[PDB]
């Protein structure tokens, strides 16, 4: 009549990316990055096209946007009222993740290279933490983007004042405190591709403080790194032979050395001789046919392989490797991997970190510094 | 293939600015003729020409990062691209030491750790192509003279 | 998309019934339907009518002539020499498949007029007013009419609508789909003294000219199908719900406080189910209707529900409160989605039968716990294995034989077996189960409420199905809504689950590499026995080790055998520190029976449930040990339950007697644990030292501390010590002596708690607890024994077997002075005086159980007392009680008991195919083949039921026992 389920001795007490995100197709997330892409990593140049409308000399027309903005936003709409009215999941495809549509927003980076940091494709939060004041208080000061929780405990490192609320930016990667600033004036967005130049105004950009990561960079050649390295690999090699129309799936090893060209072929043939043989003669000649007893995995299989946060994680690791590299044991602990490992252990209570250090992105008093100093 | 857009900033002088906002916030394709960007093969010079009448560019390098974050429902936001160039209108010179928002300002000189930026290790290639051309060489480690 | 299979359309439906005679048992009324023809050239219109006497036809107020004939009266001929069951079956497929609505066929075809064919080429409205007429109905609508003397309210006569699915052809002519739905006008023409129930909001109730009679209209504007049409006629006793003022509850008269008490909590079940989807109740009006002489315990039609007045408690009684609250709950799942939001075909409806299931699962949950959800979905699951390893599998969607392991045909409803439906809806909230477990409950719930949303923006147009078929959902439809509003298609779990028919079986077995520090699984499946399918997905296993709990997903491909998982440390065994387990709780454990070498504690493979599947695990004792005390999860403590009666080391007996007097363990594993303390304690017999077991227990934990063979008097407050001292007893009785008797000490005990037995103090009944002591006496009969087979006289009695024959005699006389809630101690002491004359006790004499299978006494007496003649029969090899209980199912008033009899003799069979018996004439195999044929052919469960008892008796070929 009654509960009468001791649950209380038995029980004692999110983030959806873009299907192209999740999936790791290669525009969005690299397969090999080279010494120049990885000291530009995050921050690409502005390349001359070769053939399209733009790779013709002279001058080029902008075109405004706001039709296509308000268009796709009614067709959204409608797609959301066809389908129950509820929330609905939007980014299918690559063409959803344009920046001619949808209400685009700024976010500025206080640190010059983070520990983490999320590629084209991925989804984050704004969670807008708010401390009530003692006894009485009005309610969250109310704010345009983000849902409201109300944080008892602080998430980062110090505690958040009695009536403040503050925005911050939470991911499967990182968490950081978001900081709403107006545009300036002078300042629109162009798009620009292959076809012509359009333009976007702007009012809204967040200053992004200081990382909290939550998850590990890998070190270089540790465990993570060794899983993930030969993962990516086999992850891409199956979506090789899912893409191919012949009836015995068929790859060609070229295809696979054009994409990771820093792999020696002996790895690459590991991954290919479970699920795949050579054929040197007769029909389907130098191609790697699938073996007729192997069964290919499903999607949600090969999704479960590999996660776009491991690739972030991946990317800084090797971004950090060529950033130290250039620069022929200060800056070794200002490694991500360094950091990141600093930080969880000291969200844990493993150990303590010096707020004031070398680690410190700012190179002055402000921001944190994440290197593991005793509890005692 | 899928090829990562390139957003920069373009600023604008304020009277222009205001009249290309007005334009863009109007909507129609009369803009498209009014406005127009021609980029020379310097790389980090241009025109940018507001109602036909030429201003002058300059490609710069921003001393922070930003990035593009689009929403459906302005609680989760997917990152669309990485900004780091802006186009004012109106090297060392290519670099522009303020940031966008008010509170970042002097930035690269102030809110920023001097551990470096980069140059040094195109002139070491240079310099070990043309020491390829060598039989004998001689180097001393020298004072003042 | 939905197109009709009729080439007309439905619109609005005109019932009245009038004239209805309770002592002749018959109705009189009309019937109009407005019909738009989508075809022209209609000419014949074919409606669904089975029992009512068509007297006129008349089409636009034009006599029209109409040809009646229904091929399932008899199935096959009677000159037909035919006796196998295969030919049955799909003769009864056709016959049923010619009068489906779900084609185009019908039984009632009428001719439309030769002057309204200009009407009707060019697509305009047909008016058919069908007068008809009930004379006498079989398993139509049911009259329970008693014989007391007095007019019909005072002796508490009453009519309702029985059936299940598409069975409202059965007391109207209608259009008897799912698919077809109109708006509804319902007029019943009743005695000034009843009241008339049915679906819709009562309009008004106007008398009639002489004040003698009144006219009850109803009208129905949420368009439903024919076959969610109800009716309950009666001198009820109307109860308004105080909290909800839209609801009334209807019971029988006197049971107006039983009615009150019941009925309580519907108010909790509106609320959950109205906030977990976010629709309200689609209905403007909710009416409950509490009847005698039910079909099925709860029935579910639109805005209506017809349970049977043996739900009904008072405040006293406990072990009945929680099976009636889960019976109105998922009464209201139903009205949510079985009567709102309908099927398009018979295929598609699994996903309404699992969404049903799915609610009242999560009902369940939020109400009695996660642990009583995790039970629930354990024993359903268990339920499910037995049944498709016993026979075939059910195939949820079909596609139109594609299930031809069984013997009969799925295309119908109607043709299914009983235990097929049951274990049907069973399996389609299990896979609904499953689709929550792939794409979150929060995603589910937004699935459900688009359905119900775009429901209920079609329920109110009035285009006549240019929307209303929104209200019709599919398995193509159903999919689509998921990826809607997921992004994931689940078309893998679909096609495995769904399309294909099967469970899967796992054999695991361990090893622990100690010099790799590697756990190296092997797991491998049965998928050539007849039931079982081949798993190819990933899998979970729950791996509990001295670092603590960490899960692994291991991928099982066809050619996979070996799995090597990696182990963690073992240096919570260097220093004394507490293990942590699955939630994030730590507890100090005994480390000395675990090995020195390995780390881990114990492993489950599939902790979740997350496949359909059945698990043989091979650990080692001391794991299942662990697993059974330190576990928090109640599947797994079940589970060491049940894998520790093979191992009978007093380990074990330790910790189930840890586990037995430890509350803030979930009572469910507790009364298990009583029932393997027995069996252990009868496996090691010449090597127990002290008391029998679980008596020190129990007076320890159940009897005074003064006095330890005096029971203390009855508080049944508690509800979790209640029932473990009520099932602690039944389990203590099954110990045995070296030679095989039960000891008198463990007797002497059992009836000391029936003699010192004082209930004067509590403020709950002692039915149950007292029926469980007669269990308990009668679990403790071992077999007699009989010299020379000798007449079991009162002189030659066992003198252990007087003590209880005297208690069972005294308990069965009490009850009939003092009656108990429901017969308890009457079915109680049935089965014990049926378990003495299984043993060579009392004489083998069916004479007592035939005269408590009468008509007038209380159905549950009536179901133990034919439970007791089927089991005589079988032992006894009786001639003539097997034709007393075939004529009781031809002619008996209540048609659940003639199914339930069918029900008993199916699952307890006098004889099955590879036994030769004295029973297996011809004249049997014509006796049943007429059952199947004619005599069964007016319930459509009665037919099913003489289908599977000619199967279990004869087999799918020709009975052999034939010439």
């Amino acid at each position: 009549p009654w509960n009468l389920s001791n649950d209380e001795y038995y029980y004692p007490k999110i983030i959806q990316h873009s299907i192209p995100a999740v999936e790791l197709r290669q525009p969005f997330f690299p397969t090999h990055m080279g010494p120049i892409k990885l000291r530009q990593f995050h921050r690409p140049p502005l390349k001359k096209y070769s053939f399209g409308a733009l790779s013709q000399p002279g001058p080029h027309s902008v075109q405004p946007l706001l039709k296509h903005i308000k268009k796709k936003a009614k067709m959204r709409e409608q797609e959301r009222q066809a389908s129950g009215g509820g929330e609905m999941f939007f980014m299918r495809t690559p063409q959803d993740l344009t920046g001619k549509d949808g209400d685009l927003i700024l976010a500025e980076y206080s640190e010059e290279n983070g520990p983490l940091m999320m590629q084209v494709g991925m989804a984050t939060k704004i969670k807008n933490y708010y401390k009530r004041k003692p006894g009485k208080d009005p309610g969250a000061p109310d704010c345009k983007y983000g849902e409201t929780v109300y944080c008892h405990t602080s998430p980062f490192l110090g505690s958040l004042h009695p009536g403040q609320l503050l925005q911050a930016f939470e991911n499967n990667l990182f968490r950081a405190p978001i900081y709403l600033h107006k545009m300036p004036e002078t300042d629109f967005l162009i798009i620009r591709t292959r076809q012509g130049y359009y333009i976007r105004e702007l009012v809204d950009i967040f200053v992004v403080g200081q990382q909290c990561p939550l998850f590990e960079v890998p070190g270089p050649n540790s465990k993570r790194a060794n899983t993930h390295i030969r993962d990516f690999l086999q992850v891409f090699i199956y979506r090789l032979f899912w893409k191919s129309k012949d009836r015995p799936r068929r790859i060609r090893m070229e295809d696979i050395k054009k994409a990771f060209p820093s792999h020696s072929e002996s790895s690459i043939r590991k991954r290919l001789k479970l699920c795949a043989d050579f054929k040197r003669t007769g029909m389907d000649s130098n191609w790697w046919v699938l073996k007729s007893d192997f069964r290919l995995p499903t999607e949600e299989e090969i999704r479960a392989m590999v996660s776009p946060e491991q690739c972030c994680a991946y990317y800084s690791m090797i971004a950090a490797e060529q950033r130290l590299k250039d620069a022929g044991d200060d800056e070794v602990r200002t490694a991500p991997w360094n950091t990141t490992r600093a930080f969880i252990a000291a969200m844990k209570g493993k150990c303590l970190l010096e707020v004031t250090g070398v680690a410190d992105p700012t190179g002055c008093g402000e921001g944190f510094s994440y290197v593991k100093i005793p509890n005692k | 293939p899928h090829e990562l857009e390139s957003q920069f900033i373009l600023r604008l002088p304020p009277e222009y600015a205001s009249t290309v906002r007005r334009a863009v916030q109007s909507g129609h394709v009369n803009l498209k003729d009014r406005l127009t960007i021609e980029l020379h093969p310097d790389g980090r010079h241009g025109i940018v020409r507001v109602d036909r009448v030429p201003l002058a560019s300059k490609l710069v390098d921003l001393p922070c990062v930003m990035e593009s974050l689009k929403t459906i429902d302005k609680k989760t936001f997917y990152k669309t691209a990485d900004i780091c160039q802006m186009l004012v209108s109106t090297e060392k010179k290519f670099i522009w030491n303020h940031g966008i928002t008010l509170p970042l300002k002097n930035v690269r000189k102030r809110r920023f750790r001097k551990t470096a930026k980069k140059d040094v290790e195109k002139e070491v290639k240079r310099l070990l192509s043309t020491d390829a051309e060598a039989v004998s060489t001689r180097w001393e480690i020298i004072a003042e003279d | 998309g939905f197109e009709s299979p009729r080439p007309y359309k439905l619109t609005h439906q005109v019932v009245c019934i009038n004239n209805i005679n309770f002592q002749r048992k018959s109705v009189v009324g009309f019937v109009e339907l407005t019909i738009f023809p989508t075809v022209a050239n209609l000419n014949r219109i074919k409606l669904n009518s089975k029992q009512c006497r068509i007297y006129r036809v008349r089409i636009n107020d034009l006599e029209a002539a109409f040809i009646y004939n229904d091929p399932t009266l008899e199935v096959c001929h009677s000159e037909s020499k035919q006796r196998n069951l295969n030919y049955f079956s799909n003769a009864y497929a056709a016959a049923v498949s010619a009068v489906d609505p779900d084609a185009g066929n019908g039984e009632l075809c009428i001719k439309v007029p030769s002057e309204l064919w200009k009407h009707v080429d060019e697509l305009k409205v047909l008016k058919i007013h069908i007068n008809f007429s009930l004379d006498q109905p079989k398993g139509g609508l049911h009259f329970v009419v008693p014989s007391v003397e007095g007019s019909m309210a005072e002796r508490g006569a009453h009519v309702f609508s029985c059936g299940y699915q598409n069975s409202t052809r059965f007391w109207f002519p209608c259009v008897d789909s799912y698919s077809e739905l109109c708006t509804w006008k319902l007029e019943f023409t009743v005695d000034a003294a009843m009241v008339a129930v049915s679906n819709g909001d009562l309009v008004e109730t106007v008398y009639t000219h002489d004040m003698r009679k009144k006219t009850f209209h109803y009208m129905l504007t949420i368009p439903t199908a024919a076959s969610n049409i109800s009716l309950a006629i009666g001198p009820f006793e109307i109860l308004v719900d105080p909290y909800m003022h839209e609801v009334t509850h209807f019971c029988l008269p006197q049971l107006l406080p039983l009615l009150k008490h019941t009925t309580s909590y519907l108010h909790e079940v509106f609320e959950f189910y109205e906030e977990i989807l976010t629709c309200r109740y689609p209905y403007s009006c909710f009416k409950t209707v509490f009847i005698d002489e039910a079909y099925v315990e709860v029935a579910a039609y639109a805005s209506m529900s017809i349970f049977s007045t043996n739900l009904l408690h008072s405040a006293m009684i406990i072990d009945e409160t929680p099976l009636t609250r889960r019976c109105l709950a998922q009464s209201l799942a139903q009205q949510f989605f079985g009567c709102f939001i309908s099927r398009m075909s018979w295929s598609d409806e699994w996903v309404l039968k699992g969404i049903s299931g799915y609610i009242y699962g999560l009902w369940m949950k939020k109400t009695f716990g996660v642990n009583e959800y995790r039970h629930w979905i354990k024993e359903e699951l268990d339920k499910i294995v037995a049944y498709e390893l016993k026979t075939g599998g059910v195939l949820l969607h079909p596609i139109f034989n594609p299930a031809s392991h069984l013997h009969f045909s799925i295309k119908h409803p109607h043709t299914l077996s009983w235990e097929y439906y049951s274990m049907f809806q069973c399996k389609a909230h299990l896979v609904m189960r499953l689709i929550e477990n792939r794409i979150s409950m929060e995603f589910m719930l937004q699935v459900f409420n688009k359905l119900l949303s775009l429901a209920s923006t079609a329920s109110s147009q009035k285009f006549q199905s240019h929307m209303w078929s929104q209200m019709l959902v599919s398995t193509s439809g159903f999919l689509k809504s998921i990826s809607n509003v997921s992004g994931k298609d689940i078309q893998p779990l679909i096609k495995q689950w769904v399309d294909q028919s099967g469970v899967v079986k796992f054999y695991g077995s361990f090893a622990f590499n100690r010099k790799r520090n590697v756990l190296e699984l092997e797991i491998k499946q049965d998928y050539t026995s007849p039931g079982t399918q081949k798993y190819v997905g990933p899998l979970k296993v729950t791996v509990q080790e001295l670092d603590g709990s960490f899960n692994h997903t291991l991928q099982i491909e066809e050619n996979s055998l070996k799995h090597d998982i990696p182990c963690h440390s073992k240096s919570r065994r260097n220093k004394k520190k507490k293990i942590p387990l699955m939630n994030g709780e730590e507890v100090d454990m005994d480390l000395s029976a675990m090995d020195a070498d390995s780390p881990l504690l114990w492993i489950r493979i599939d902790p979740d449930m997350s496949v359909l599947r059945k698990v043989e695990f091979e650990q080692a004792d001391f794991m299942w040990q662990y697993q059974l005390r330190y576990e928090r999860d109640v599947v797994a403590q079940q589970e060491s339950i049940l894998a520790l009666e093979k191992f009978p080391t007093p380990a074990s007996r330790l910790a189930l007697t840890d586990i037995l007097e430890q509350e803030q363990c979930f009572y469910r594993v507790r009364m298990s644990a009583c029932f393997c303390l027995a069996k252990i304690a009868n496996s090691m017999v010449s090597t127990w030292t002290g008391p029998p077991a679980m008596k020190s227990l129990f007076t320890r934990m159940f009897c005074c501390k003064s006095c330890p063979n005096i029971v203390k008097t009855n508080n049944f407050m508690s509800f979790q010590s209640y029932f473990l001292q009520k099932t602690m007893p039944v389990a203590m009785a099954l110990l045995r002596d070296v030679h095989n008797l039960c000891p008198k000490e463990v007797l002497t005990f059992i009836l000391d708690l029936i003699k010192y037995n004082d209930n004067r103090k509590n403020k709950f009944s002692d039915n149950y607890y007292r029926a469980e002591m007669i269990d308990a006496l009668a679990n403790s009969v071992t077999p007699a024994v009989s010299v020379n087979n000798e007449v079991r006289t009162l002189d030659n009695l066992n003198p252990d077997v007087r003590l209880i024959l005297e208690e069972i005699t005294r308990f069965l006389n009490m009850e009939k002075l003092l009656p108990s809630y429901r017969h308890t101690i009457t079915v109680s002491c049935l089965r014990a005086i049926r378990v003495l004359q299984k043993n060579g006790h009392v004489p083998s004499d069916p004479a007592l159980f035939k005269s408590y299978a009468e008509y007038g006494h209380f159905v549950d007496i009536r179901i133990a007392a034919l439970e007791a003649v089927v089991d005589y029969t079988k032992v006894d090899r009786s001639y003539e009680e097997l034709q007393w209980l075939l004529n009781m199912i031809q002619n008996d008033p209540v048609p659940y008991v003639r199914h339930k009899i069918l029900n008993m003799l199916t699952k307890n069979p006098p004889f099955t195919k590879n036994m030769e018996s004295p029973l297996c004439n011809e004249a049997l195999v014509d006796q049943l083949w007429k059952l199947m044929n004619s005599g069964t052919s007016h319930d459509w469960r009665l037919r099913c039921g003489a289908v599977d008892l000619y199967f279990t008796l004869f087999g799918l070929s020709r009975p052999s026992c034939l010439p």
